[PDB]
């Protein structure tokens, strides 16, 4: 199951 | 920018026995960018219902896809994989050889 | 056996012909189990292995929602990197991301991965201690400063040493028949006469799982490393792989050659000989 958060470059 | 050229393998899932069903496969790997056109052909005519896997890539970031179709090998019918990418001045055509 | 869960993501810009293409896939060892495609009809995470199909609506809705957040984040990144690299708005570009985790035979954490590439070259990567970054250039350094400030690595560390391992394990025990098998290779040799004085001798390995294998020819005990046509391991399409190594033998010398096959599922390596 993937990551629950994201962040941009 | 980087452009790597596809390796192409055309082969069947199982050992090819005429009259027995199988799948014709065309594995393209080591390429970049992901835009590629891969056709499986029967006696030069483009096979219509050819599926492919979902676009993944290897540790070095180059892509690979498997294209495949249900086929029954015959002693007369010729099969090949035509591949086209930005690296190729002309679409690479590889013929299926049953011992490969 | 050691196991690994990895996720692979690709964003490709389609300047003028729309919104970028985002494809997400997921793998436990050599088995793909999920996918999302931007251009797909459903706009959901889809099973690509039968053992993940009976997860709940909770899992699929949960995974759909997360991958769609991922999708959005990378189409922001395509713009940002075009700025960082001062590229034209007309050209098509590619971001790729991969992250995941490896466990030992004991199913406890071994290593976590987290890396990006812009146009097929490494952009930024979490280093193995899962504490620091490897920023390629100045733009990857802008990005490193950002993620340093927002403590992105400490949070990532927690997914890869915790909740990645937990999932991999679950998947392993839920997909036990596919995932915890070792298909040993079915080997055999062929002999084709290239001429009156030469012949190809091809050693086949077929139906093995996992993909790892060493197929190696020898002549009188010496490695034949430059003289072997070795192909890239390929999927058979049913979840096993195939591979062949071939040598052209001077007529009458077939007995000199041995093909050597090493695979997880062979109690002992094989030495095959044409005879």
């Amino acid at each position: 199951g993937i990551l629950g958060f994201v962040f941009t470059l | 920018m980087i452009q790597r050229t596809p390796k192409i393998q055309v082969y069947s899932r199982h050992p090819a026995e005429n009259g027995k069903s199988n799948f014709l496969n065309c594995y393209v790997s080591g390429f970049h960018p992901s835009d590629i056109e891969v056709d499986l052909l029967k006696n030069g005519e483009r096979i219509e219902k050819v599926e492919h896997s979902d676009l993944s890539f290897s540790k070095d970031w180059s892509f690979y896809l498997l294209y495949y179709t249900e086929f029954t090998p015959t002693e007369k019918d010729e099969y090949a994989c035509r591949v086209n990418h930005v690296t190729l001045s002309q679409p690479k055509i590889v013929k299926w050889d049953r011992d490969m | 056996g050691s196991h690994s869960m990895r996720y692979f993501f690709t964003s490709v810009s389609r300047p003028g012909r729309g919104e970028p293409r985002f494809i997400a896939v997921g793998y436990v060892d050599d088995t793909q189990f999920v996918r999302f495609d931007s251009d797909a009809a459903s706009q959901r995470m889809e099973p690509r292995a039968p053992w993940i199909e009976q997860e709940g609506p909770e899992y699929w809705d949960g995974e759909t929602r997360k991958v769609k957040a991922h999708s959005q984040t990378h189409r922001v990144d395509l713009g940002t990197l075009r700025g960082y690299y001062n590229q034209s708005e007309a050209g098509s570009h590619t971001v790729q991301r991969m992250y995941g985790c490896d466990v030992g035979s004991d199913w406890r954490f071994l290593r976590g991965y987290h890396q990006y590439a812009y146009d097929g070259k490494d952009y930024i990567a979490l280093k193995e201690d899962l504490r620091s970054w490897t920023a390629a250039d100045m733009a990857a350094q802008t990005t490193k400063h950002k993620w340093e400030a927002a403590h992105v690595a400490e949070q990532l560390r927690a997914y890869l040493e915790g909740t990645c391992v937990e999932w991999l394990r679950r998947y392993l025990e839920n997909g036990k028949e596919t995932l915890q098998r070792t298909d040993a290779p079915k080997t055999h040799m062929t002999h084709h006469a290239v001429s009156d004085h030469e012949a190809t001798l091809r050693c086949w390995a077929l139906s093995f799982y996992p993909a790892e294998i060493t197929l190696t020819w020898q002549r009188d005990g010496e490695d034949q490393t430059q003289d072997t046509e070795l192909v890239e391991t390929r999927p058979a399409g049913d979840g096993t792989f195939q591979k062949w190594a071939a040598v052209v033998v001077p007529s009458g010398q077939e007995q000199r050659y041995t093909c050597h096959v090493q695979h997880e599922g062979l109690p002992k390596p094989l030495t095959l000989r044409w005879e």
